């Protein structure tokens, strides 16, 4: 089979700007490459077929070009609705479909510090056999942020969990939720706690932490 | 007698399924449709098949006399032959020669001349090969026109194809369907004496199609038209009638500016061309390129990748 | 008014079987081939199977050959996928997509699916249905935390739906226990930290486990 | 390389001056008109002349983009080439290849496709080769249509000929005039690079014409169209390019049912046919008859009476 | 040149009947033969061109057929206006025209005897040097009628004159006028005079005559 | 509204010359070839000459080669025939006829003349103009007789035009004197053989020789 790589995997652009996505094929597939748009929670949406023909009902701000191996999807003036994921697709191994790895079009914003909060465990939980603590980060950009816990100043790179929100429809920033899950065996036998929060746009790792 | 193919290029040649020039070569995977056209079917030793005839301007045309259909803008044509003689619906052919081999709506002009005073009239008209009134094997078809009072009776009438139309409140590109045969006898019979369906008998081999673009006259139609042989090769094989030394002849596509072979393909004695490729491919060729016959080969010859 | 409406899916224990279905309306069904496509959560699309309108041509992905069976009844305008011997590699959203708009009889064998299904989730877990548990959290921010719950989803609201400015409900996460977990936080001025009440209304329809709870 | 002519019959062949089948052979006395067509002109060694090209469906067609003419139903077309590339009005030809070579009004259909959404529109249209707006050598012509608001701009447009029309409050059969050349540059220039006029250089010899009947679309037009060579011989001479052993080749018309020679004629190297006859004669031939090349002859060979 | 003979030279038919004229050519002239109608005192009128095509404005009662050598003009239902002379014409010796000898279409009537009158010479003339006598025939059919004078019972087949009218627009019969012109040398030296009037439809040569 | 109107002709003495002319209106004159055709009195048509619209091709009958000259001026829409050295074989009605309706530029070289001229008489006699002479003639019939007159025509009436029922005016005849002769008779009942008067009114416009005369 022929492989389709899109690049890059992520794009950050200001509303009104111009997006240029790339699909490249391992060998030639002529002009038979189609582009799809996927908003989360929905099925894919066909934008471009035959490398350069707009599907029916598609706004003219979408333009596709390319042939052979190098294909390009271009959004002339990015609208707030056009921030989704974009898949290229070919069908040279009929009947099978092959898709690309997708390209995510993120909203670009100014840098915003994470207003870090932290929460003690609830002690309604400290009798179900298990305890867990949170290290919250609210309304920040860019998404990248390393979080590392320290139980009596010891990293626990064996147990932790992590979940990120999505870009706000108003603020266009992310928010983070850490998770340190242990049992009461190690919960009360330790008492020194360190949350590592380094984010581009701060001044130095803003460390908020704990003491049982 | 040695076998040869004409030294005309793709732009110089003509489609065998509609009176329009060729445009490009195209190979695609057969499957989900049956390639069984009745025009452009001709064996390499000169035997015409299906509804194939020799003139490239008599494709998709009709001749005969008309009759107005009460309270409509529709006319029924009683078919004649190309030479205006009577049509014989008991001839060993699927339909009159040159009759369409795809389901769709064909727009053109109906023209009529009165033998008496030499007066003429012409009106736009549309014929739908996929309705109950399309019975050319029975000798009768229907036209939708713009007038309800101009065509006379008992006079010679000729239909001249121009393009295809798509009527609809949506449902785009659902017609024409070039690989769906009409019912040459309507709902009152099965098609007979058809040209055999063609498909590659070799995995990784695909058919090579000679592709033209039909004009569109209304709506969102499907204007791609693939044929198995240009009308010029049909004419060549008929005149030469060279006996086949095998069931497969090997052709080479040459760029004469350089002398170099661009690809090779199999010309099957039954009258169609295969290439070794996988997936849909719009071939990119120098405009001077032409096909060239090299040798007769066996059943198990393996083609170089196109 | 072309529509593809899917049915089936749901939860299955590893090794078991499921049946997917796509019901079509608004077009000539036998004129279009149909695909089955799956998307594991967060990853990209993966082709699964194809069946052609009239030719009865059937093809499967290498990962599912021998396990899956595709089928269509052109008389009833339906399309079925028989899925046997499932495993966790098969947890995904499954779509039926049609080959369109150009019918099979036009010879177009290129990439173009203009109408998909709505999506049908298939989960392959050995876990059983179970309800959530809410733990409180304590200008600053305070929230609600949910754990030990399965399956999904879980809706979380604040003051019966009259506090949306500040709600950042985090998508669930799976654990080595097979059960998910969540959190939902809101920021508010400390001026109403005792004047106004703050009640996170959890709701887990899979088990009808409703929970209202105030935080301080 | 030995010279040959195709073994196709008159009904199997095509006119070289309009995309319609041939019908009959016809000889007539030249005089009171100058036989100087620019289509169907081709030498026996393969050199095309005038506006001659190879495809029989690109005769009397036009391609390009349109422009609405204020307050009229008229449209001006900016001409492209057959392959949709730009037209070069500085090429050594009288006009774009396939352009008409007679003065008259040609009715057909204008079709257009929008590259964006694949939408199509088609309207009947008429082009008059004898007016001031017929300047194809300059790249621009005019169409009279039925709509004043449907053809878009910058889109590919194609004109497809169907028939001829005669407009008038009397004066019947005064157009078309197949032996009157248009002014390919309007009133702003003389025609250039024309194919030579042809006439017999021998008293009692007349030209032999290949005759078809053009369809009529309105009025009382002149529907007879004579050409010097069928489009198939044009295609044959081009591919074979056999050198001429003389300035005159001798052909025989054979009835293969009997093996008998019906008449003989001279095929002039310059690309036209003469017979020995006096007066207008509609030839009566068996439908199987075909031409056959026999020998190259001298300047003073005397033909047997047709 | 090629010769065109029409036959017969005369046709007698009843109004309403059907006329069939023939043109025959010495050798083939294909279908290029035209028919003309000439009413007396007028120029020819084109009826049929190319052997079988009615000219513009010609009534459908005129039909032409033929090819090669044998051509036929046919008038379906003869009207009173269609009694004229008919010429076929070809043009095989371009540019020259060649016509036929014409065919006259006469009105057919019943036989009618000639009401014969005879007139003495005027003697106002018998002093200008010359005298002349008349033997009139009025309203008869068919046109043929032999007239022979006899001066003292001697035929004068050396001096005489003759003039015929045309078919009456009402009676459809002819009328004849004889003429015996001599001088007074033989006028009064003879006195026996005999007018021979034989016409089909009589009983025996009705002889009216003279005596100075 | 196509018209061909001729001019010229008349009388000429043997050996002399004449000029014929045809004026055209209602069509493109240079697009049509023109013929000259003559018809001797009572005989058939005879072709004389042809000149083509634009090609300047000129052809004459063998009987008139060297004596006749054809010509056209396409600017003035005229057509001329120069006739020299005439003789009595040339006494005829002369017509101009156009090649129509199809123009020369259509290649049609067949027999078809749709528009002729009105006719122009040409007489070649050495005789001179002279007046008639009326001699009376005596139910029965009586008439009038005319002799020794030239040229033609001669109109004859009865009772100033109030007696047409019975008038049989005979066409003229030529003699060895070069002069014509006539007769005109009417039949009437013998009941009005003396009651009503009978006056034949001869008129010969070529010489303005008018003659009224009663008969009994």
């Amino acid at each position: 089979e022929i492989v389709l790589t899109q690049s890059p995997a992520s794009l950050s652009l200001s509303p009104g700007e111009r997006a240029t996505l790339s699909c490249k094929a391992s060998r030639s597939i002529s002009i038979y490459l189609a582009w799809y748009q996927q908003k989360p929670g929905q099925a894919p949406r066909l934008l471009i077929y035959d490398a350069s023909y707009r599907a029916i009902g598609i706004p003219a701000r979408f333009s596709g070009s390319g042939s052979g191996t190098d294909f390009t999807l271009t959004i002339s003036n990015l609208e707030p609705e056009d921030f989704a994921v974009y898949y290229c697709q070919h069908r040279s191994s009929w009947p099978a479909l092959t898709f690309g790895g997708g390209t995510k079009v993120e909203i670009k914003r100014t840098v915003a510090a994470p207003s870090v909060f932290i929460f003690p465990p609830s002690d309604e939980q400290l009798k179900s056999g298990t305890a867990s603590v949170v290290c919250l980060l609210n309304n920040f950009y860019p998404r990248e942020a390393k979080v590392q816990w320290k139980v009596d100043n010891a990293l626990q790179s064996g147990n932790s969990q992590e979940s990120v929100t999505e870009q706000d429809s108003k603020d266009s920033t992310y928010s983070l939720s850490s998770t340190l899950t242990l049992s009461k065996a190690d919960y009360e036998k330790h008492k020194v706690y360190a949350c590592e929060v380094t984010h581009q746009g701060l001044s130095s790792p803003v460390t908020k932490s704990f003491n049982r | 007698k040695p076998f040869t193919v004409p030294i005309l290029t793709v732009e110089e040649m003509t489609n065998s399924r509609f009176p329009i020039p060729l445009e490009k070569l195209f190979t695609g995977p057969s499957g989900a449709f049956v390639v069984q056209p009745q025009n452009g079917r001709c064996t390499t030793d000169g035997v015409l098949l299906g509804t194939t005839q020799l003139s490239p301007v008599n494709i998709c045309t009709f001749r005969g006399d008309v009759t107005h259909i009460a309270g409509t803008h529709n006319y029924t044509m009683n078919l004649a032959s190309q030479n205006w003689n009577n049509y014989d619906p008991t001839e060993e052919i699927p339909a009159p020669l040159g009759t369409p081999d795809f389901v769709g709506r064909i727009q053109g002009m109906l023209t009529q001349t009165t033998r008496g005073d030499g007066s003429t009239r012409g009106h736009k008209a549309t014929v739908s090969t996929g309705d109950v009134h399309f019975t050319p094997k029975l000798g009768s078809i229907q036209f939708n026109t713009d007038t309800n009072n101009d065509f006379e009776t008992g006079q010679n009438t000729k239909f001249t194809p121009v393009g295809v139309v798509q009527d609809g409140n949506g449902a785009h590109q659902n017609e024409p369907q070039q690989w769906v045969l009409p019912s040459y006898s309507g709902r009152t019979g099965h098609n007979v004496h058809l040209a055999p369906a063609v498909a590659p008998t070799f995995p990784g081999e695909q058919l090579l199609f000679f592709r033209s673009t039909m004009p569109g006259c209304s709506g969102y139609p499907n204007m791609n038209l693939d044929c198995l042989l240009p009308q010029e090769w049909v004419q060549h094989f008929y005149q030469e009638a060279a006996p086949a030394q095998s069931d497969v002849a090997l052709l080479r596509f040459v760029n004469p500016d350089t002398g170099r072979v661009l690809f090779e393909c199999k010309l099957h004695k039954s009258g169609y061309v295969t290439v070794a490729h996988t997936g849909q491919h719009d071939l990119v060729i120098p405009p001077n390129g032409y096909f060239r016959f090299d040798s007769w080969v066996n059943q198990f010859y393996t083609l170089a990748p196109m | 008014q072309v529509q593809l409406v899917q049915s089936g899916g749901g939860l299955v224990q590893p090794g078991g079987s499921l049946r997917l279905s796509c019901a079509a309306s608004g077009f000539a069904f036998s004129n279009h081939g149909m695909h089955w496509v799956r998307q594991a959560p967060g990853k990209g699309l993966e082709w699964l199977s194809y069946i052609s309108g009239s030719t009865g041509a059937i093809h499967y992905a290498n990962s599912v050959k021998g396990r899956f069976t595709i089928s269509r009844d052109n008389a009833r305008n339906s399309l079925d996928l028989q899925m046997n011997s499932l495993g966790d590699e098969d947890t995904a959203v499954y779509y039926c997509a049609r080959d369109g708009p150009r019918p099979d009889g036009t010879g177009y064998a290129g990439p173009s699916n203009d109408y998909w299904g709505q999506g049908t989730l298939v989960s392959v877990s050995s876990a059983s249905t179970k309800g959530p548990s809410v733990f409180p959290l304590a200008t600053a921010a305070l929230g609600c935390l949910v754990k030990d719950y399965f399956p999904e989803p879980v809706t979380v609201s604040w003051n019966s739906g009259a506090l949306t400015s500040g709600v950042h409900t985090f998508p669930a996460v799976l654990q080595s226990s097979g059960l998910y977990s969540l959190s939902s936080v809101v920021t508010v001025p400390s001026s109403s930290l005792g004047t106004q009440t703050y009640i996170c209304n959890v709701n887990h329809k899979p088990s009808n486990t409703k929970v209202d709870k105030k935080v301080e």
